[PDB]
């Protein structure tokens, strides 16, 4: 019984961690965009349309 | 179409719920992608004859 419970809970934890990894990657992409926008659009004037 | 199997599956919890949620997220992100790429013009212009 204990083994079966361990397996189930372990699978749940695996799923959660993987979901977190993917979401963190997307957030990092957005943060890189924000940094680029701030550097090229506040510290100077940009000529890139829209 | 197996009631006993559904009863067994109920014991695992919310695994299938997480999966449906994720696939719906992807399915809406796709339409977000196409609108962002194409819907950049406010009006519909037309070339003269």
């Amino acid at each position: 019984q204990i083994d079966r419970l361990i397996t189930g809970r372990l699978q749940s934890l695996q799923t959660y961690v993987t979901q977190q990894l993917i979401r963190a990657a997307e957030i990092r992409a957005s943060a890189n965009l924000a940094a680029t926008k701030m550097s090229e659009c506040v510290l100077g004037q940009s000529k890139r349309v829209d | 179409d197996s009631t006993e199997c559904s009863n067994l599956l109920l014991q695992y919890g919310s695994f299938c719920t997480q999966l449906n949620r994720a696939l719906t997220g992807i399915a809406v992100e796709q339409d977000k992608n196409t609108q962002e790429v194409f819907a950049q013009v406010k009006q519909i212009y037309k070339t003269p004859p």
